[PDB]
């Protein structure tokens, strides 16, 4: 899962 | 001034004609000017950012509109140099910053050595790994310790804090190891809201294995960084014509990344959506039309997120259809629509996204204009929109994935080359717009944004179908 540009997990 | 004309600009084969891309670029030189002005960048938190605000918010007074300039707490994350990590005992062992193990984006800084113990770990391909989620897993863990965790299950922010409440002083999180593809570094983050307070690092699996069977391992860990709690603001405007009750939002962040000015990502959706703003100021629109220009974008869609959260359910319920404009100019540029119906990837937006995808999809064909699909899982400042089951579309012309032969034939360009070699990078400024992507999404964006203005019918019957 992304929020943006990372993966949160 | 024939471009003043309500005729025009009211109507969707009108808006484009009024909508140039040399306006557009000129837009794209002041962003320039300002990151030039202000350091290098249009970042959160920065004057760049502040003057970019200051530039959209006088053009659209001068328009006409009256301007809401909304600002929303934010906790500015920087790296400032790279991480070290080394092992002290049982033997000194220097690992390699960048291949071994990378920060977490929003860490909080720290320099700690302590010994390594391993939570709740689950080895091996197939794993389903659930370390660190759970209090519970931190039941023998000795306060100052250096928490290693596996990647798993829940967001890594949880796994961090629950640590940091077991007493942790830092986190090394290693990738997961459940499949080849899920054993190296990735781009990854605690989370603009982290506040476990202890330093937390990303490692290689096959790192995380090693250090979880070592006996005795301490580790010498440290992040250079620096957060901030600060403010930034979103810039929000609306048409003084149309339904309030029924509106089409668009939106596009007017952020940067630290890194450079961030001309194609996304002065080019700010400046074009900023244009189309201009124009609609003398459009007679059906549905009122909502401009916003998100904040902290590059933080993990800090402003947007905000902004949705912050709205009253009955003002919330008021947004019929998002429309999200996130680099459009791209060099090496691909016609990309946002897959809502989930043709391609197999995520569905909320009911309406598919007629918003459909509206994009004809109008590219009617032009005889080639197009293919890309991501919605929440990359951009729809994600909360997408949360929130409100219909949304957009477009995007590539950023770092590499154009394929077959793209390459549809919209020009170098195979095997990046869509935006200059993404996140200082050379993102205006020689890195490509101005017939400009063109050709700054067409569709006006489009579809007066279609939905005038109707939003096809959203609504997929509204209502979804219903039953
Ligand atoms: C990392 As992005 C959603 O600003 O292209
Ligand atoms: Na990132
Ligand atoms: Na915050
Ligand atoms: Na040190
Ligand atoms: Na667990
Ligand atoms: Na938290
Ligand atoms: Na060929
Ligand atoms: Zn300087
Ligand atoms: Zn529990
Ligand atoms: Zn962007
Ligand atoms: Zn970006
Ligand atoms: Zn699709």
């Amino acid at each position: 899962e992304r929020w943006g540009h990372d993966f949160i997990k | 001034s024939i471009c003043k004309s309500p005729l025009l600009v009211s109507t969707p084969l009108g808006l484009p004609r009024c909508l140039q891309a040399s306006n557009v670029v000129k837009r794209l030189q002041k962003l320039e000017d300002i990151a030039s002005l202000n350091d290098g960048n249009r970042a959160a938190a920065t004057p760049g950012y502040q003057a970019s605000v200051d530039y959209v918010k006088q053009t659209l007074q001068k328009a006409g509109y009256k301007v809401s300039v909304q600002p929303f707490p934010f906790t500015a994350y920087y790296p400032k140099g790279p991480g070290s990590l080394s092992a002290t005992v049982p033997q000194p062992v220097t690992y390699e910053w960048e291949k071994d193990f990378t920060y977490l984006s929003q860490t909080e800084a720290g320099d700690v050595t302590a010994k390594v113990v391993p939570v709740d770990l689950s080895l091996g391909a197939g794993n389903t790994s659930t370390s660190g989620c759970e209090a519970e897993d931190f039941a023998n863990f000795p306060a100052g310790s250096i928490a290693l965790i596996q990647r798993g299950t829940c967001n890594f922010e949880q796994k961090a804090e629950n640590a940091a409440a077991a007493g942790a002083a830092g986190v090394i999180i290693f990738n997961q190891g459940n499949t080849d593809d899920r054993k190296g570094l990735e781009n990854v983050t605690v989370g603009e809201s982290y506040e476990g307070g202890i330093p937390v690092i990303f490692a290689t699996y096959d790192n995380g294995v090693a250090w979880s069977q070592t006996p005795d391992l301490q580790l010498h860990l440290v992040v250079d960084v620096v957060r901030k709690k600060t403010e930034t603001y979103n810039v929000v405007a609306e048409t003084r014509r149309g339904n309030p009750n029924n509106v089409v939002m668009v939106g596009a962040h007017l952020d940067s990344v630290f890194e450079g000015p961030g001309i194609n990502d996304n002065g080019s959706g700010s400046a074009a959506q900023l244009e189309m703003a201009v124009l609609l100021a003398k459009a007679l629109p059906v549905n009122k039309v909502r401009f916003a220009w998100w904040g902290a974008e590059e933080a993990g869609l800090v402003g947007s997120t905000h902004y949705v959260q912050n709205l009253a359910p009955e003002e919330k319920k008021k947004i019929k259809a998002y429309l999200n404009f996130d680099m459009i100019g791209s060099p090496n540029f691909g016609n990309f629509i946002y897959d809502g119906d989930g043709s391609d990837f197999g995520l569905q937006g909320p009911p309406g996204s598919a007629a918003i995808e459909r509206l994009f999809e004809a109008y590219f064909r009617l032009r005889g204009q080639q197009s293919e699909g890309t991501e919605i899982d929440f990359r951009s400042d729809y994600a909360e929109f997408f949360n929130s089951g409100i219909a949304f579309g957009g477009l995007f012309t590539g950023a770092e994935g590499l154009k394929t032969e077959e793209q390459a034939q549809k919209y020009g360009g170098t195979a095997g080359k990046a869509y935006d070699e200059c993404y996140h990078s200082k050379c993102d400024g205006i020689a890195n717009i490509n101005q017939d992507a400009l063109e050709i999404h700054s067409d569709a964006m006006a489009f579809v944004t007066s279609w939905l203005s005038l109707s939003t019918k096809v959203v609504d019957d997929e509204i209502a179908a979804a219903g039953q």
